[PDB]
């Protein structure tokens, strides 16, 4: 199945929410792990963001939101 | 008393002209309320209740199958049937496998097949609603009335202490009381118990003697199979397909397998909604606020008109300082001369006997007529050096302390007080020590209208979504033609940022 | 916890995968749900994605992988 | 005869010079040989086994704590410590709680505390190892030697059929087998049962009697308490946290709570996983290919010297069509002039009376001298309208015959399955009737190196992030300045597009 | 003889080297045959039957619903339940209405409402498929042997006459009949009885005796209550909801109504379909043709050997016209020459007896040996004047004959009908009355071609869209005169029209 | 309900279809029925079509396309 993610409860009151140990190395951990279980996508990204931007700023976008956008495949 | 060893800690000035105020209390907090010549007042919210909650689905996360069964047809001969699809406890699927002179059949190509299984639901959770005319909040009150320090956290007897504990219960047909403080008069307190937390848009979720808070949106976004919250002997299970999978193996035949428990699956799902707790059919919530006004009119200070006491006292204890700067000192007395006026000065230099330092507990008295009795004091010490000296004449004992820190700090660490109280309260922040004024009600009315569209905007993102947005954001602002953009652009980008970033 | 996402062994032999009847609905379903449920984030990607591409073609990419970004948060 | 019903089918029209040819065979399909002066064959892989694995690490699903412990300091007084956390089979953590006078500490602020509970795991699920040398393939081989209708997918008395029938089992110990047929004479087969499925980068999966075939980066990146090696009782555990949350409610005391089964989150994470089977200890997998290499020299017709028929034969069955076009005929015949030769034609012009097809079932004959016995015959028959007449003289008998299509269809149907084959095996699909070439070889060559090279660029990836990266080359391709980049771009986007919505 | 009275009726002039010949037998036609010494043939195709069919899939078009109950529920209480939700003999449906204290709630909102009712199937219709191996054709045929024009369509004890008349069954598995016919010698037959018309895809559908050949597209896209042909006991219906409509009264009650019997809208929908009969068990079908092979070379005239008839011949009936323009005329003999030959001359000018039209009754004889006797034959006169003269020496009777039209008016009434054929046949119209060829075979090649083509773009439309679609197409080929771009569209334009606007 | 209709099977054989004789009343009687009940509609056609067409035969022809979509509404 895929049961939907809880929305974060955080500053609403001052209690802590269920699982706030966890908050911050949920999406990293993960990131991290497939970065390094599949490098030659980097290496795709840079490609796509080079070609597709024009200023600098725009390719380092680019390839940001693309090795963003892999990993959680949306 | 009951507000000194916590670190979650206000203080509130009460205004000398008015005689009411407005304190918002919270669940991890605890006010202390100061007024010029009444008695000093600590408020704790403790327990939010719940009663009369009403059902409104059961999900199924664990289950079984059994009685499973296979029915084939030849190619061209219409789909395959059995007579467990006419059975509603049973789910079942139709597919495709091949058929040919090896199996029986008289054409070759592609059969129909349907296989079924019987549904067993072994364990569920359930959802329930909260009304806001069905909570009910608990207040206990204390009252600096000199009690020794071993009546901190001591709830002994608590059931006769009429006249410095009392206990309050607030709900939406009684909002507004009356508590009577015995010697010391009376308070009245007006609170709004049905806009507090807003328990509109969330569900009570019961899971193996486990409770959470949960949005509505997410408890129907839920994908296991359910069924109505309304009493029956049998239910019929919606969604069955959730939990079974069917599967043919290389057009050869088809299975039925069920998938394993979901409680972790749901417990990692949960991962930050608030927990809650139950008792008997209620449930019991330990997160939120509650609006009150407080007036204190009929509060008056017991034993202003005792003497000063002659005796002699002594330190009991060593006197500590508490996390906000305050200082508690413990003193014993000597000598019956019945209830007495404790003297106590905080000076900065014991030649000139100037008070420079206020007190927390006003009025200090000696409460009991024995002979050895013990009190307790709550003082305001200046920065620096001082002396808490007590007593009078050749008797009086003497202690230096020292108070680390500047006012600097002190306003400093107020004002990050303030901004966390306003990115957990919104605009109800702007209630909070406040006695009216056109000031508050603009700043209330702008932060109102700012926090709407905040909300409709950068609603339902994470740390991680905000920490992007923001960065974006700010870059955006970094490279804007003119003004008035550039500054909006990055003034959303750090609030983002800063939310983002934040604890508790 | 986060527990990885297998990838999938689709065209690796002639053999369905384990939960292939579900290979699709998972990811439209959340980031349909998702989307439909946040319109002022529609607004917002949309301000920053017109904001950062300069031609058409770079701003209608950017929105759609900040529109990708969010549901799943990646 | 195994192959007739089977959906998925290959027609390997052998070598005409030659007398080897390479064939790849596959857990889902069956292949059917064929060569000019030899009988037709069909071989299925049926069966892969993996014996004596090596277990290489062991995950907790589902666990408990117990014997919570705990121990608390006071402020400015270290940190927090007790026995059990020198203990491996207790999972502890450290926090802060407030302390004062309250509480029965002398001072007040942050006090330290620490808390500890004794693992165990109630559930756990195994990952072995498969070592190309315990590997195990079994093949089938059946000839088509005129066997009734009634023996397709018969296995009564197999063991007595060791003329038709035959059973091949290829280790790495022993790639090379030769298999007799009775009067057929041989087959002798050369398998690389080391290349087939890359177990070199899987691990057989074992939770709670279900098995799986994983990548070994994911089994390594499970985010569950796990040890190595063996299991027995009792046994220890690391990363016992991530089942465990320890939680300060309000900074007033510390819990520790344990997650629930994670069955079915771990049964959502192998979405893409193949699935397996078990026989005791040995692991039975039903998914990937072997490739073998066949010499037929051996090989001879059996009753290519028998006189042709003289009874008079009927039609036992309606002729039927298999889903590639051929039809199958059986025929019961009278008369008892023993093995004889059947005469039959295939023509589309009756003036002419030229045959028009060609038969897959090589010299049929009649297999027994009994009164009335029954055969049966698979015909390839040509498009359009045709007759299949059995017999000579007066007693002949006709089967008008139609077969829809074109050449054309066939053409480019053969060349889709093609290309699934290209996609499913990568350069191994060139061994598939191979028989040698130098067109082949560098074939074989310019697919290895791009396919390795495009497995290193796009290897994981689902039909999500598929589909969006092929139109994003797509769109750079149209856009890019000539030839020579933009092609490239569209040829690499579009096969991601066309991996990314293929079945199966 | 039997071809006589027929308006659909067909000349095939034999070729006078050739022995065989292409002919297509259609449901309301009939196939006169003539070669140069034979007897002339008359060819009916009177009876298709299918046998053995398979029932797919059952529609309800009458039902009945009972037993309606209701349930409400609370605002903010979950759906509502009845126990009758878990029986699959039941249909339901939910939605809001109107709750508050009027209602017996405790909220006011709007509260969920289940409404049930007990479906029941009155009657259905029911669809079956055919297989082209289970069609078994009919096919008589008669001799113009002379037989006198009260036989014409005459059966009775037509088992006895097993010279003039033949009965052929022809089905699959025995395409090839010999027919023997008496002293006339004997014709064989080759038939294609898989490739008449296009059975596989047309289901046979059955409501209240009544009979249909429809799509399958049209069947699958039913909108009615249906279950599997695989019968069972007790079926369970699905899409019950297509009968059965539930209303909500003004947000304060819902309720369930059964629609009407569906007969006459599946009439109105079946307008185009094809009407069948019932044989039993079997599908009986009068409309389709077959596709037949005659080889003549064992038929040979019976009386060519006779010495001419003495006696005196008078006219029976008055000579008819048919409306091919042939004419029919019954004679009567007078005198016992036993089995003689008639003699009869057809000329324009009595002066040197020149014969100008043909016979179609070849070698016309008195059969019986008896005193007056009858007997017919079928002339072809030609255009214009001319005499019949029969009888020898002075005692001879004539009869003037007027043929109106002409041999250009002849031609364009042949092409016409050979459009007509080409309209309805498609490609197989090529193989009418054919014996070979290049021409023949071009011809259907590039027929075929087009036909697909045509069919692929045009296939489903009818006459309002055709001719639509015509105009338009002719408007565009006049405003573009591309190169051979306007006469393709004008081409295409006219064909449509002229299919909108035939007949049947 | 909605039925499907039957695409005719004239002249696919010799035989007559099953309600043949109404081949042409089931869509005549309609159109002009429904067009002279709507009056209005024709004016609103005619007016649509003079303004999109350019051409005289490209306005005729979407005016009598606009009103034969009219009656049966598709
Ligand atoms: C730093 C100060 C506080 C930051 C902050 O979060 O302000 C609140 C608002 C968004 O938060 P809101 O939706 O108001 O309620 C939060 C409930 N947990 O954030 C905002 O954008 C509105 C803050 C406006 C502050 C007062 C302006 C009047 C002067
Ligand atoms: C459509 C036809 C090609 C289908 C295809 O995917 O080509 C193979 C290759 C990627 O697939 P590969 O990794 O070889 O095999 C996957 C095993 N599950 O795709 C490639 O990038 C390489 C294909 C080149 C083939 C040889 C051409 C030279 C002759
Ligand atoms: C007037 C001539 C005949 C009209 C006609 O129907 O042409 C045939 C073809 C479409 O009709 P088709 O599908 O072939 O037959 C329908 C069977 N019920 O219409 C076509 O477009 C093909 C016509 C080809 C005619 C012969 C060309 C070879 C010279
Ligand atoms: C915790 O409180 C108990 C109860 O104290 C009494 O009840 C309170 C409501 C308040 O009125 C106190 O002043 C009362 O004394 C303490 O137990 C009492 O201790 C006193 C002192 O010796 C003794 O005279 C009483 O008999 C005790 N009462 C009982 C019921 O045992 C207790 O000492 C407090 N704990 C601490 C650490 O101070
Ligand atoms: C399935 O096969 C059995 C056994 O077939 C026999 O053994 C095979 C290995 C092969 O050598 C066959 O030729 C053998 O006959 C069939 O059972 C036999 O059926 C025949 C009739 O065809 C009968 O004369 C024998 O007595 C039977 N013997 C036994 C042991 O059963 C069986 O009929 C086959 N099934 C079908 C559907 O044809
Ligand atoms: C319709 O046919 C019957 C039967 O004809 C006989 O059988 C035929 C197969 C063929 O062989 C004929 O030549 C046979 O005579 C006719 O009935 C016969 O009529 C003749 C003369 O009228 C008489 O001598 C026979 O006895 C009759 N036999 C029977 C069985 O009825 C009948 O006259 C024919 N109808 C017409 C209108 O001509």
């Amino acid at each position: 199945i895929t049961l939907p993610s809880h929305a974060s409860q955080k500053l609403e009151t001052r209690s802590s929410t269920w699982l706030e140990s966890r908050e911050y190395s949920k999406y990293l951990i993960k990131v991290e792990n497939w970065i390094l279980r599949n490098p030659g996508y980097a290496l795709v990204a840079a490609v796509i963001g080079w070609t597709l931007g024009s200023s600098r700023s725009q390719k380092i976008i680019f390839v940001t939101l693309l090795m963003l956008v892999a990993p959680a495949y949306s | 008393i009951r507000c000194i060893g916590i670190g979650n800690r206000d203080f509130i000035e009460g205004m000398s002209g008015g005689t009411w105020v407005d304190i918002v209390l919270e669940h991890g907090g605890c006010v202390t309320v100061m007024s010029n010549n009444k008695p000093t007042l600590d408020f704790e919210l403790v327990t939010t209740t719940a009663s009369n909650m009403a059902e409104v689905r059961s999900y199924c996360y664990e289950a079984n199958i059994s009685e499973m069964a296979s029915d084939s047809r030849c190619p061209t001969q219409g789909e395959a049937y059995l007579d467990k699809m006419a059975d509603s406890q049973f789910v079942c699927k139709r597919g495709y496998v091949d058929r040919g002179w090896g199996n029986g059949c008289g054409l070759f190509g592609k059969g129909s097949i349907v296989t079924c299984a019987k549904f067993t639901c072994v364990k569920k959770l359930t959802g329930k609603s909260i009304q806001p005319e069905n909570l009910e909040y608990r207040v206990l009150v204390s009252v600096h009335a000199s009690q020794h320090g071993g009546m901190i956290n001591n709830d002994t007897n608590h059931q006769h202490d009429k006249e410095n504990r009392a206990r309050i219960d607030i709900t939406a047909s009684a909002p507004r009381v009356e508590v009577e403080l015995g010697s010391f008069g009376s308070i009245s307190m007006e609170c709004e118990p049905r806009s507090g937390l807003n328990f509109g848009d969330l569900y009570y979720l019961t899971m193996n003697n486990k409770h959470w808070l949960v949005n509505r949106d997410w408890f129907h976004d839920l994908s296991l199979p359910w069924h109505t919250g309304a009493t029956s002997n049998n239910h019929h299970w919606n969604n069955k397909e959730a939990l079974v999978e069917f599967r043919e193996a290389h057009a050869k035949k088809q299975t039925a397998v069920v998938l394993g428990s979901q409680e972790g699956a749901v417990h990692a799902a949960l991962a930050g909604a608030l927990e809650a707790e139950s008792d008997g059919h209620k449930a019991t919530i330990y997160s939120g606020h509650l609006k009150c006004r407080l007036k204190l009119d009929k509060l008056r200070l017991k034993g202003m008109s005792y003497a000063l006491c002659t005796g002699a006292f002594t330190f009991a204890r060593t006197p500590s300082e508490t996390i906000h700067g305050t200082a508690t000192v413990e003193l014993q007395y000597a000598g019956e001369d019945g209830p007495c006026k404790v003297p106590i000065v905080i000076t900065s230099d014991t030649n000139s006997m100037a008070s420079t330092g206020r007190l927390i507990t006003a009025n200090p008295v000696v409460t009991e007529s024995g002979a050895n009795s013990k009190m307790m004091v709550e003082i305001d010490p200046p920065f620096g050096d001082s002396y808490i000296i007590v007593g009078t004449g050749t008797t009086k004992i003497t202690h230096h302390w020292h108070r680390a820190g500047s006012s600097i700090g002190r306003a400093f660490e107020a004002t990050m007080r303030g901004a966390k109280r306003m990115a957990v309260l919104g605009d109800t922040a702007w209630d909070f020590g406040s006695v009216g004024g056109m000031f508050n009600s603009v700043g209330k009315f702008v932060h109102q209208v700012f926090g709407s569209a905040f909300k409709a905007l950068f609603g339902g993102m994470s740390w991680f979504t905000q920490l992007l947005i923001g960065f974006l954001l700010i870059w955006m602002g970094l490279n804007a033609r003119g003004g008035t953009v550039a500054m909006s652009f990055m003034g959303i980008g750090a609030m983002l940022i800063f939310l983002a970033t934040s604890v508790s």
